[PDB]
């Protein structure tokens, strides 16, 4: 601005010139090497994150059926815990681009049948389901699906 | 004997799967150019379309042309120069490649045939009459007229005067030939026609052509007991239409099926190939069977008048997969077979036959005894000689493609000055023609290269004159180029370049002055300007220039501007010159050559008359004073040093005054710094016998544009072509279009002054 | 009086004489009047 705006209008008047550094180094070059001297002297790595930090209760593996090493990829869990009693595997289906955007639940409604129990577990997983927010990860699914276990033996007894 | 000098493979882009091989094409121009095509096989069919382009000076860097070839290219042929490149595929489609913008980095193809379904299996340009021949037996005969001589060949078509048309002609699988001819305007004329009127299988075809204008094609069907019949075609343009007649010529069988023993084996003629193209008189055939077979020498030699006769065979082989035959047009006669063999001159004799196992067998031409052997430590699915037959480029049965070079007596010793004799009938014959000479680098030692070099310029002298005249700039870039190979002589080819720079400025600002008026008639200014800076020993400039005409010397004031950077290289390298004196360094060699320094004498005049019309054409020196005469101080030192050299006999050691004067010269004024123009990433100084470089493609193991003396940045905006033999940079199109002195900027379109081809470098992007 | 010092590469300094220009010799810098008899000086160590 101040002090230096003559040298701004020229440079500004000379851009698009195809020998503009030509005219550049002819002019500053001299004074420069003058006083200074001459010059010098498969499976998207998110997801093995997500799974290399899980509880030891989920068992996450690999679906053997569906597509592999392509865009979405497909994991059945497991659950192992004293505390909770043994349930259905539970299915998902993780996209390709996975952060910003939610995985989801393959359900099957003919296994969570032919029991209260298992019922139970699924109205209150479908419930925490529609509880949770966007763009959620893997874990707050598997940690809901403990949680809707857990609530399904208190309710239940 | 045989040396891989290297090795180019593809990274990571091998492997081609679940699509089997498919026959490649090769092609060597006489610019060192490759054309070859291969079996890439990776997310696409079109990198089996792709025409790879490889200079053979810097093959990491390969040009790779998306030809929309919808079939498989069965054929590549360069031009009679090296200019175009013809490719055919099967179903038709014959591409006439050219340069784009006289770059070998940039090809289009406006010009093309189509006999469409039928596909090509044998292309070839028409030829232009010249032919010349190589006689070995005069290869000290110190005149270049006895060693290369032109035999009287006929051009198949000439059109009104001498001039041959220029036009290719295709054999198709069935009897089908086409020809078409190319105008001199962009027109082009077809026409097709069936061989003979029983059409049947072409399956292997070949074209020559003989003195008298005809052409002569080889049609084979593959079975090996089926006739290989021959026909002469004629080509005439008949008032608007190009009109073929052809007419059968004797056929031959083959032995090996009249061999009665065991007749049934090599069912398969497999390459039928003339001996040369223009050599229309002998045969090569090559029978296979799955795992052996035998070549075969034919010729036509009349008694039945015309009647072919076997010359010689070979005894059983393994299977043929490539054949090479050479280019190098030897004289072929029986005194100069007989010199040959006695001083071991063996670049035109040989064929080269690759085979199924690794091996290479060079062989004999007449009667074809196995002359080398390399074995390969896989086959060689495309080979090709060179246009001077020292080294043969090949492509695997991989990725790989390799250049071995063939020394000239093939492997037996010879004394030093038989192999200098050898490579200097070599150089010689490259500097007659215009081929490139990079093949003859190969096989040059250092601890020779001295000597050759003075053979050269004994050679450049005792020449009729006008030759002189025409070998001028060849024989520096040879001059250069072999300089280059040795650590002794390694410091002179920045003169060498410079030297070529001078004249090429020199001439050409005295080509800008036209004399407004003729006084002193019979002389040009150019003459006049030097008789007069001859003769005038003044050691003032006013005193030089007072005498010299000053209204004669008169530009336009707008090109006179313009020529500043080239007057700013001019007062830059001497003042660089001078302050060099009081020290082997860039400018060793100019401060006794007194011709050059008396040029730059008048380059000094002539800019101190255009700085007195305009003083924007001048040179700018910084100077530490500022009642300075800056162009009279470095002309007083300038004719001072040259009233030393332009004595006769004399080789005066320059004086002390001379020596403090220019240590004074520091101090007065600043040396910038220059750019000195073979920036070296030949291969040929850094490759060594018995050791083969292994390249990848595209991998490669203060920038000034050299021709018009602009800085470009750090990293420079605007694209540029490199030469590929020096390695001058320029800028592509020209930085200001109405403000350009065509004089100087349309004399390097085609080539750089050294000679080499200009080749698209790519922007950094950083 | 001034003195300059480069430093540069393989154990190699160039000095000089600070006060007088690297333009216009006759002139001298601002606030360093010349050092007479300092190049036979270093001349000596050389
Ligand atoms: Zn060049």
């Amino acid at each position: 601005q101040y002090l230096c705006q003559p040298l701004l209008d020229a440079v500004l008047a000379n851009i698009r010139s195809p020998v503009f550094n030509h005219s550049l180094y002819r002019t500053f070059v001299p004074a420069m090497t003058a006083i200074h001297g001459p010059p010098i002297t498969s499976i998207p790595s998110v997801l093995q994150g997500e799974v290399a930090r899980l509880d030891p209760k989920f068992l996450v593996n690999l679906d053997p059926s569906h597509c592999s090493n392509n865009g979405t990829v497909h994991l059945i869990c497991k659950l192992d815990d004293k505390d909770l009693p043994s349930v259905p595997p539970l299915e998902l289906s993780v996209p390709a681009d996975y952060p910003a955007q939610s995985p989801l639940w393959i359900d099957r409604q003919w296994q969570y049948d032919a029991n209260p129990f298992l019922q139970s577990v699924h109205r209150c997983m479908t419930s925490r389901l529609l509880q949770l927010p966007d763009k959620h990860s893997v874990t707050a699914l598997l940690n809901t699906w403990a949680q809707s276990v857990h609530q399904a033996c208190l309710s239940a007894a | 004997m045989m040396d891989l000098a290297y090795v180019c493979e593809w990274e990571k882009w091998s492997k081609s799967t679940h699509c089997p091989s498919v026959p490649l094409a090769c092609a060597w121009s006489c610019r060192n150019l490759i054309a070859f095509t291969m079996d890439l096989r990776s997310d696409d069919q079109d990198l089996t379309r792709m025409i790879h382009i490889l200079d053979t000076e810097h093959p990491w860097d390969l040009h790779s042309i998306p030809s929309e070839h919808h079939e498989a290219i069965t054929c590549l042929e360069w031009d009679q120069s090296g200019s175009r490149l013809l490719s055919a595929d099967a179903d038709g489609q014959i591409k006439c490649w050219s340069m784009a913008d006289h770059l070998a980095n940039s090809w289009e193809s406006s010009v093309g045939s189509l006999v469409e379904g039928d596909p090509i299996v044998a292309l070839s340009w028409l030829h232009n009459g010249v032919k010349l021949a190589l006689h070995v037996e005069k290869s000290g005969a110190s005149s270049f007229g006895e060693k290369f001589s032109r035999v009287k060949f006929s051009p198949s078509l000439t059109l009104f005067g001498g001039k041959p048309m220029e036009g290719w002609i295709a054999v198709t699988v069935s009897g089908l030939v086409t020809v078409s001819l190319l105008k001199p305007s962009g027109q082009v004329l077809t026409s097709t026609e069936s061989l003979c009127r029983l059409r049947g299988r072409v399956a292997l075809a070949d074209i020559a052509f003989t003195g008298g204008g005809n052409i002569v094609v080889a049609t084979a069907d593959g079975s090996s007991a089926s006739p290989v019949q021959f026909y002469k075609v004629c080509v005439s343009v008949v008032s608007e239409k190009c009109r073929i007649d052809t007419e059968i010529l004797p056929s031959l069988f083959m032995r090996c099926t009249t061999d009665l023993n065991r007749k049934d084996k090599f069912p398969a003629i497999t390459h039928l190939k003339f001996l040369a193209r223009d050599m229309s008189e002998q045969v090569l055939l090559c029978a296979s069977s799955q795992t052996s077979s035998i070549v075969e020498c034919w010729s036509l030699r009349k008694e039945t008048i015309l009647k072919w006769r076997i010359l010689s065979a070979t005894n059983d082989l393994d299977r043929v997969s490539a054949v090479a035959l050479p280019k190098l047009p030897i004289s072929l006669t029986n005194t100069d077979l007989k010199v040959a063999s006695d001083t071991q001159f063996y670049p035109g004799l040989g064929l080269a036959l690759a085979f199924h196992d690794g091996s290479v067998h060079i062989v004999h031409r007449l009667s074809l005894q196995t002359m080398a052997v390399f074995y390969s430590s896989v086959h060689l699915k495309a080979m090709q000689l060179s246009w001077t037959s020292l080294a043969l480029v090949g492509i695997d049965s991989h990725g790989k493609l390799s250049v071995l070079r063939l020394s000239p007596s093939m492997g037996h010793p010879l004394e030093v000055g038989l192999a200098l004799r050898h490579l200097l009938f070599l150089l010689e014959y490259c500097m007659v023609t215009g081929y490139d000479w990079w093949d003859i680098l190969l096989h040059v030692q250092p601890s020779m290269v001295q000597s050759l070099v003075e053979k050269l310029h004994e050679e450049y002298t005792r020449q009729t004159a006008a030759l002189q005249q025409v070998l001028s700039t060849r024989i520096l870039a040879m001059k250069a180029s072999l300089c280059k190979l040795s650590p002794c002589t390694v410091t002179r080819v920045c003169d060498y370049h410079t030297k070529l720079f001078l004249i090429a400025i020199s001439s050409t600002l005295k080509s800008l002055l036209r004399p407004h008026f003729l006084n002193t008639p019979d002389k040009s200014p150019g003459d006049r300007l030097t008789e007069i800076c001859t003769k005038i020993t003044d050691v003032d400039i006013d005193k030089v220039m007072i005498n010299l005409k000053t209204e004669e010397f008169v530009l336009d004031m707008n090109t006179l501007q313009a020529l500043q950077q080239l007057l700013q290289w001019v007062g830059d390298f001497v003042l660089y010159l001078l302050a060099s004196l009081p020290n082997l360094r860039p400018g060793h060699s100019f401060l006794r050559d007194g011709t050059s320094l008396g040029m730059l004498r008048e380059l000094m005049v002539v800019i101190r008359i255009w700085g007195l019309l305009k003083p924007s054409c001048l040179p700018v020196y910084t100077a530490t004073s500022d009642t300075q005469d800056s162009m009279s101080l470095l002309f007083r030192l300038l004719t001072k040093l040259w009233i030393c050299c332009r004595d006769e006999g004399p080789a005066s050691e320059p004086d002390e005054a001379l020596v403090d004067e220019c240590c004074l010269l520091p101090s007065q004024l600043l040396i910038p710094s220059l750019d000195w123009l073979p920036a070296s990433d030949g291969l040929v100084s850094r490759l060594q016998p018995k050791q083969p470089l292994r390249l990848q493609f595209g991998r490669a193991p203060p920038k000034i544009d050299h021709l018009r003396r602009l800085h470009l940045g750090a990293c420079p905006t605007e694209e540029c072509k490199a030469c590929t033999r020096c390695g001058c940079v320029t800028m592509l199109k020209s930085p200001n279009r109405t403000t350009a002195v065509k004089q100087w900027e349309q004399r390097w379109i085609k080539n750089c002054l050294c000679g080499g081809l200009w080749w698209r470098v790519p922007l950094s992007y950083p | 009086y001034c003195i300059d010092i480069y430093c540069r590469s393989r154990g190699v300094v160039a000095i000089r004489d600070g006060a007088y220009s690297l333009f216009d010799n006759s002139k001298l810098v601002e606030g360093f009047y010349p050092a007479p008899g300092l190049k036979t000086f270093l001349n000596m160590f050389v």
